[PDB]
DNA sequence: AGTACTTTCCGGTCATT
RNA sequence: UUCGACCAGG
DNA sequence: TAAGTACT
């Protein structure tokens, strides 16, 4: 029900202006903010502390402070993070790259 | 000693050859870059067996150029000598420091002082050799060596072997 | 990218294993002793001394050599060097832990202060999360200050069980600058304050148990606590601390290249004291200096004021500083860079372009280029562009052959010549209908960046259609805009199939279209409506002719 | 279940987790004057069999951690009395599709 | 912040909303799997209106001279009146439209019946209309079975999730429910024949379209929803140029900060 | 790894091609075509690659395969041939 | 290069590279327990000369064959017969294979895929390790000593008499020339 | 001109995957380094001529990959190393999931 | 328990180093 | 390149 | 600017 409020509140903020946002969005955010357990704040105090990789959280408000304790605690990064790959110069698993493409030699013969 | 290990290799094929008989080209190239290869972890790659049932699997297209990359899984015949391994080959070159036996695709060398004493080295000979009381070792003479040590290098493998133990020498 | 073929297979990074350097590794890796603190001048003679930068490390002066690694400058990334310290030093950023760890283990024997025996501990040994064990463990043993030798097991509080030994009281600890000091309580009374020598700490750690590492947020292979203390120092190579030469007979050394210069100096001076007139503790007055530099070199925005200003009063860019958010590596160099194939000018409306179009000025279209690959389909057209030159509009300015070599179309004694080769690339001019990404910052919309159709036009302005105005959120009161040019056949596709303006017409942020009709067109589309309003032949005819898809039926 | 009035002694409560399997819970009167589950906002939850759970996971291909969570002390978590590991199914209404199925494991 | 906080969130091929850990954040993007883009404010006619009007509109009784479909509408009009095997489907329908009523009134208490929903049905028929030059004069040619049984066979295909099991195929029903309600609302026997004289042709068409059109309005596994939603909120946040509560911008800040001491605290007790 | 390869049956994902998919299939294909790869359709006089691809893609004569990874790592395999192309 | 069916998780400290000796301790890449492509396990594959001469020939041959389905669209006597099979299905610049067949074809000890068969069926009742079960097949041995000495990995694995019988049945199957 | 953070976020939204990379690499940084298949570092002494590769210390010469990454990144890394922190670059996942 | 401290997106000038 | 300032603009 | 932590 907390969620329900957190949403209701955020929604009212956008409504006061006479604007409109399709649920889903405010929902999504209001959710990301909740799932974890309670009220996880959209700030260096909250979300940017979760289990997410290092290189990611690394790019927002704590950087070095964060990287330091990453090697100290020998963290391992999945490189599933958008940011992760942006930093490596690789194609991020995002839309266009949320999947792979292959030449199926088989079908490559019936075509002639 | 000669083995039949299961290997695999990745070839990056350029869209160019994304033809009809691609399967063909791949295999072909597989061969270009293997039969004749050499590693310490595999030694001499000599021949790809079962040319026909070579697995190609689906290759995936890289992502900046159409080049595709298939993990060609094959099986072949290998040979990588070992220290303490006993093999017999044919001598090739022979000097004042010993002769070199050729056990297969490899060349094993034997030091003058890594043979017996009753075996000296005759210089003014033609072709050059090593004489004994009853034995005579030269070019074509077949020897059986005990590979004392192995040294990997570039695209080949050498090793020093002895004939000082028993049941070792000519035949 | 990089150029020159490498028989080295190529792959993508999949994982990033964060760790800490082990003094032994730092050594193995290094290719430079790094004994002298000077830069070069073999007695003014120009070159580099086997001392600092290039005692085998990277290079400068446009000269191959990188330990024969040749390649020279571009291609030879740096090759770390090291520099054996005199005495162990903290790691400016780790102190925090190093300290918080001691409060978790007692010296002399060096082992935990709470075994499976204490129950409140059990619960703190099940939590799987390095960050959380060590954040609960610590909270539990930061209080107890007596290395218990006998404790009441899972039975009677009467019966006492034994484990490790040496009750040697545990001193509480506090942080003063770059050192750790603690008091040992003596009963009978009054404290006993002494400075914990690194040399000491380091030791207590080396002995910490293997399972003890782990229990506390660490890793036997990648990060043993004992490494938070610097024994050997890795020496970033030129490319990390490059120079800046004003031709010759001058200087240009980088900030970093100095702190090492100091660290190095302040190291030697120490050494030359432990093998000479060593007034015992008139040294720890010069060992704090190394702990200082080798600290600041990494971080220089501490609480203990002394900024370590460099002669002139300029703060000194610490490594940390280089990564610090915004304007910095991570956020300014990696998460967002400057790029090529881009242009920006002033935008102005033009009621004559289809919505999805964008007016690009010849000036630019002749500057920006798209690499096309010589194919039998184009050969002809391409060769014509090449001949045309890089001055006439529909043309090109660079032909590049398989042989990884660029023909500069504006100079080449063969400009006019050249027969293309299927497989060659011909960077040509941006042509009418090359998809591009147009945009107006601040970008806070999918729409702040859309793909348009290039339409080469005269005069100097990006001329965008009016209705696509409100999505970028732009006026023409002098507003500027950015244009990026795709580069690979598959890149374009991504713009044209997902970023094209016609697509952005209906927006998800509000499940309603996001572009409409404004100003004249709107205002006028009301007037032109009204019952009151009629139009006569002569004109109704032209109006028809204007709608391009008029079925020709008055 | 033990219902206290103004409070229990810290000497007392430290005797609940000393006789497993069995379990005990502490509730204040003033907190049970009203049932929270009856609140407009709070949607109805539901416990899940260690069968229904080992399923949920298998059908989404989830590991225990990737699942949304509920506090061990959460008002509703108590009303139903979950246990570190039990999963609750939250079914609420939705302005996008009548009903929505959500899951909350427990920490 | 809003962004950095949701980058990693996208819809994975299973139609779940997760991040880089794979921690489910939404089991079906937006609790319905529909892409924001394909949605319009439609009206769930079944909600508002007097209990009286409701009957006059959706109720069909084949056992009554005044509550049956006048044979001026359906071709097989006269030969139906009374049939008892039909008045079972004809009543199954109604009992449902009624379940519907009560359901919506339990979700949208306000009474507001206009909501965002994929597939604009209003128009889809409007086209059906002037596409088949349908004359409001002569009688249809739909069996009563034709209608009711096809509408039921429609909901069967509005697939959002696909899975080959209960848990999954159960969610299916869920993330569609609302829509169907709107579907049954506009494809109820009386309506289908009295309000929009559809022919067998038109109807079979109107159905086909709804199916296809729906299947398009699903969300694409690939959509980086997070970033999207982020902006979608933080965008109309900049356009905020400024009864005595805390207000907009500062408040939103207050909210994302999860601050303990809010300027305005209030609390409405009914 | 094959435990991570889902059978052609038991298949679950969308029977239709995602907009990103096609977008990439076309791009990708275009690229290759522009690389002098072999074209499997009569170029009705077409000469622009992404154009050709758009054709190959409508005669569903593209030798590619979209491998859809799942959150847990297991993937599903589909062919441009199978995949329905609405849009 | 060319990977080998077994991703050994190398966690940084690569230091234990044991020695190589007829202590049957072959590089990790040749444990008795290696992995087959099908994902199954399988005993190492030990080829004794002349048994190898046949595997190679058998494929170098059936290659020439499938090299023509697609084409449409006595000691000194075998030196010549093989040289051709190469100059048809080999790389020609595989000077190793050339030399591998000479050697392999000269020191070979059997000509029939039947003889080589029995050799195998025989030694394969020993319970011996593949590498020995090779040397025994490609090295002339008259005594248990000449044997248990040029293959010191045998020493305690088989009575002298037994090993001696086997050696008898070898020179007995040893095809002439 | 600059393709700052915001501009990225947009492409990410668009799902314009490849494009994003293209701005980030090909049209900017893009660099090619070598690694030790063992100790995920830049150590590698690539002579890219006599094909020699080495990496004494982890002592290789056989297991070596080549990767493409934004030069800025290489730096990020080298800067991190000078701070005595190790960022490992591995070409294969071993943690599954 | 209080007070201070630290932590919007995007050309050319001058001055110093 | 950098620090600083200023500016200048959307 | 204004808020939030961590710190003295
Ligand atoms: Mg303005
Ligand atoms: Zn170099
Ligand atoms: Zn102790
Ligand atoms: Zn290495």
């Amino acid at each position: 029900a907390g969620r329900a409020a957190l949403y209701k509140e955020v929604y009212n903020v956008i409504a006061s202006d006479g604007s409109y946002v399709n649920y889903r969005h405010m929902a999504l955010l209001v959710d990301v903010m909740t799932t974890q357990g309670g009220l996880t704040s959209v700030t260096r105090h909250g979300f940017n502390r979760s289990n997410t990789g290092a290189l990611m959280r690394c790019s927002f408000e704590e950087t070095v402070e964060i990287l330091f304790e990453a090697g100290a605690s020998a963290e391992l990064d999945d490189c599933r993070g958008v940011s992760e790959n942006v930093i490596l110069g690789q194609m991020a698993p995002i839309g266009t790259g949320a999947f792979d493409v292959m030449i199926d030699e088989e079908s490559l013969v019936k075509y002639m | 000693m000669f083995f039949i290990k299961d290997l695999s290799l990745n070839i990056t094929l350029h869209p160019s050859f994304f033809g009809p008989r691609m399967k063909q080209y791949l295999k072909t190239k597989l061969l270009e870059e293997v039969e004749g290869s050499c590693t310490g972890k595999f030694g001499y790659i000599l021949c790809v067996l079962d040319y026909d049932n070579i697995d190609i699997q689906r290759g995936r297209i890289l992502p900046t150029d159409g080049s595709a990359e298939f993990n060609v899984k094959y099986r072949a015949v290998v040979f990588k000598p070992f220290k303490g391994e006993v093999v017999d080959g044919t001598v090739v070159s022979c000097s004042q420091h010993g002769f070199e036996v050729q056990v297969g695709p490899m060349k094993v060398f034997v030091t003058k002082h890594l043979m017996p004493q009753d075996l000296t080295f005759n210089a003014g000979s033609n072709p050059p050799s090593y004489q004994s009381s009853e034995d005579v070792i030269t070019i074509k003479s077949r020897i059986r060596v005990k590979i004392e040590g192995c040294i990997s290098q570039v695209s080949s493998i050498h090793a020093i072997g002895s004939i000082k133990e028993d049941y070792l020498g000519a035949i | 990218v990089g150029q020159q073929y490498s028989s080295a297979p190529l792959r993508t990074v999949k994982e990033v294993q964060f760790g800490l350097f082990s003094p032994e590794e730092v050594r193995a890796i290094s290719v430079a002793k790094i004994r002298f603190p000077e830069t070069m001048d073999e007695t003014q003679t120009r070159a580099k001394i086997g001392g600092l930068n290039d005692p085998r490390l990277g290079s400068i002066d446009r000269n191959l050599k990188c330990q024969t690694c040749q390649e020279g400058m571009n291609e030879c990334p740096g090759h770390f060097g090291h520099i054996d310290l005199a005495k162990p030093v903290f790691h400016v950023g780790f102190i925090a832990k190093i300290k918080k760890v001691c409060e978790c283990v007692c010296m002399h024997c060096g082992k935990l202060l709470l075994d499976e025996h204490n129950e409140l501990m059990r619960q703190a040994l099940a939590i799987k999360d390095s960050k959380k064990r060590f954040a609960a463990i610590w909270t539990l043993c930061k209080t107890k200050m007596v290395c218990e030798t006998d404790v009441p097991s899972e039975d009677d509080p009467t019966q006492l069980v034994s484990r490790g030994g040496c009750g040697n009281t545990q001193p509480t600890i506090r942080k003063d600058g770059l050192k750790l000091v603690g008091s040992w309580k003596k009963d009978r009374d009054e404290p006993e304050l002494r400075v914990l020598s690194t040399e000491e700490i380091l030791n207590i750690f080396k002995h910490i148990s293997v399972k003890d590492f782990t229990s506390l947020g660490f890793n036997e292979v990648f990060s043993r606590p004992e490494w938070m203390i610097l024994t050997c120092l890795p020496v970033p190579p030129p490319p990390v601390r490059p120079s800046i030469s004003f031709n010759e007979s001058q200087r240009g050394e980088d900030d970093l290249t100095f702190k090492l210069a100091d660290i190095l100096k302040a190291n030697i001076s120490l050494e030359t004291l432990e093998h000479n007139g060593a007034p015992h503790h008139a040294i720890e007055e010069a060992e704090s200096l190394l702990q200082f530099h080798v600290a600041t070199y990494m971080d220089n925005d501490i609480a203990g004021q002394p900024q370590a200003l460099q002669k002139s009063g300029r703060p000194v860019k610490s490594i940390r500083a280089r990564l610090k958010g915004k304007e910095g590596r991570i956020r300014g160099n990696l998460m967002g860079k400057r790029v090529d194939f881009s242009a920006r000018t002033v935008i102005s409306g033009d009621p004559n372009l289809e919505l999805d179009q964008v007016g690009v000025p010849k000036s630019i279209a002749k500057t920006l280029t798209y690499p096309e690959v010589v194919t039998p389909y184009n050969i002809d057209r391409l060769t014509q562009l090449v001949r045309n030159g890089p001055n006439e509009h529909p043309g090109a300015k660079y032909v590049i052959r398989d042989s990884g070599d660029r023909i500069d179309l504006r100079y080449s004694k063969r400009a006019g010549d050249i027969q293309l080769q299927y497989g060659w690339k011909v960077e040509r001019h941006i042509m009418d209908n090359d998809p591009v990404l147009f945009n107006r910052q601040p970008s806070l919309h999918k729409m702040s960046m859309m793909a348009h159709r290039v339409k080469v036009i005269p005069y100097s302005t990006f001329r965008l259609n009016l209705s696509v105005t409100s999505p970028y959120n732009a006026d023409f009161d002098g507003d500027e805009m950015n244009l990026h040019v795709p580069q690979s056949e598959e890149t374009r596709a991504e713009l044209s199939q997902l970023c094209a303006v016609p697509l952005q017409i209906v927006s998800p942020q509000s499940n309603k279209p996001c572009m409409g009709i404004v100003q004249d067109t709107l205002c006028g589309i009301r007037k032109l409506t009204l019952r009151d309003t009629f139009i006569e032949l002569d004109q109704v005819l032209n109006m028809l002719y204007w709608v391009p898809d008029w079925d020709g039926v008055i | 279940i033990f219902v206290y009035q103004n409070n229990i002694t810290p000497s007392a409560m430290k005797l609940v987790p000393s006789i497993p399997p069995a379990t005990i819970e502490t509730f204040n009167e003033a907190a049970l004057v009203v049932n929270i589950t009856h609140h407009e906002l709070v949607p109805k939850h539901i416990r899940l069999s260690s069968d229904e759970k080992r399923e949920l996971l298998k059908r989404y291909r989830l590991k225990e951690s990737q699942l949304p969570r509920i506090q061990r002390a959460d008002p509703v978590a108590l009303y139903l009395g979950l246990k570190r590991g039990e999963v609750v199914k939250i079914i609420r209404k939705s302005e996008t599709s009548g009903r929505y199925a959500s899951y909350r494991i427990c920490m | 912040r809003l962004v950095k906080a949701l980058e990693d969130i996208m819809v994975h091929y299973d139609n779940t909303t997760r991040n880089s850990l794979g921690n489910v954040i939404q089991f079906i993007y937006g609790e319905d799997g529909m892409d924001a883009a394909h949605i319009e404010k439609q009206s769930l006619d079944t909600i508002g209106g007097s209990d009286a009007a409701f009957e006059k509109r959706y109720r069909v009784d084949l056992l009554n001279t005044d509550h049956t479909l006048d044979p001026s509408l359906l071709e097989s009009g006269s030969e139906i009146l009374g049939d008892l095997k039909l008045q079972v489907l004809l009543d199954e329908e109604y009992k449902q439209l009624v379940k519907d009523r009560k359901f919506l009134r339990e979700v949208f208490v306000d009474g507001e019946a206009n909501w965002p929903l994929p597939v604009n049905i209003r128009r889809i028929i409007q086209n059906a209309q002037q596409t088949f030059h349908i004359d409001h004069t002569k009688p249809s040619d739909l069996t009563i079975k034709d209608i009711v049984l096809g509408v039921k066979d429609l909901q069967e295909n509005l697939l959002v999730l696909r899975g080959k099991n209960e848990i999954i195929q159960n969610a299916q029903r869920d993330a569609v429910t609302l829509f169907c309600c709107l579907l049954r609302s506009r494809l109820a026997t009386r309506r289908v024949l009295q309000e929009y004289r559809l022919t067998k042709q038109a109807f079979d068409w109107v159905l086909s379209n709804i199916e296809a059109q729906f299947l398009r309005s699903v969300v694409h596994p690939g959509e980086m929803v997070g970033v999207l939603a982020a902006q979608s909120i933080g965008e109309p946040a900049t356009q905020m140029t400024l009864k005595k509560v805390t207000s907009g911008v500062p408040r939103l800040k207050e909210i994302l900060n999860v601050a303990k001491n809010m300027k305005t605290p209030s609390l409405t007790v009914y | 790894l094959k435990e991570k390869a889902i059978p052609k049956d038991q298949r679950a994902t969308t029977p239709y091609m995602t907009k990103y998919e096609r977008a990439r299939i076309l791009g990708t294909r275009a690229l290759q075509i522009s690389m002098n790869a072999p074209v499997f359709v009569d170029l009705e006089g077409e000469t622009d690659p992404l154009r050709i691809a758009m054709k190959e893609l409508a005669e569903k004569k593209i030798p590619l395969v979209i491998r859809r990874y799942l959150p847990d790592g297991s993937f599903e395999d589909w062919s441009v041939e199978e995949l329905i192309v609405d849009l | 290069s060319t990977s080998t069916f077994q991703t050994r998780r190398r966690r940084l400290k690569k230091v234990e590279e044991e020695e190589n000796a007829a202590t049957l301790q072959l590089g990790q890449e040749f444990q008795l327990k290696q992995i087959n492509h099908q994902g199954e396990e399988e005993e190492l594959i030990a080829l004794n000369l002349s048994e190898a001469r046949l595997v190679i020939k058998e494929a170098l041959v059936e290659r020439r064959r499938a090299f023509k389905r697609s084409q449409k669209k006595t000691r000194e006597k075998e030196l010549e017969s093989i040289d051709v099979l190469l100059e048809q299905t080999t790389g020609g610049n595989n000077k190793d294979l050339k030399n591998t067949m000479q050697y392999l074809t000269n020191f070979s000890r059997f000509r029939d895929q039947e003889t080589v068969g029995a050799v195998i069926q025989l030694l394969k009742s020993t319970g011996l390790h593949p590498f020995e079960v090779a040397q025994l097949g490609s090295l002339a041995c008259d005594t248990a000593d000449e044997a248990k000495t040029l293959i010191p990995s045998l020493n305690n694995k088989i009575s002298d008499d037994e090993l001696e019988r086997i050696l008898k049945e070898l020179s007995n199957l040893e095809t002439l020339y | 001109l600059r393709f700052g953070e915001m501009e990225r976020d947009c492409m990410i939204a668009h799902g314009a995957a490849s494009f994003l990379k293209e701005r980030l690499m090909e049209a900017s940084d893009a660099f090619r380094v070598h690694i030790c298949g063992i100790c995920g570092l830049m150590t590698v002494i690539a002579k890219l001529n006599h094909n020699q590769f080495e990496c004494k210390g982890c002592d290789n010469k056989i297991d070596i990959y080549q990767i493409h990454i934004p030069y800025a990144a290489k730096l990020l890394f080298q800067e991190l190393m000078a701070m005595n922190i190790t960022p490992r670059l591995y070409t294969d996942r071993s943690r599954d999931f």
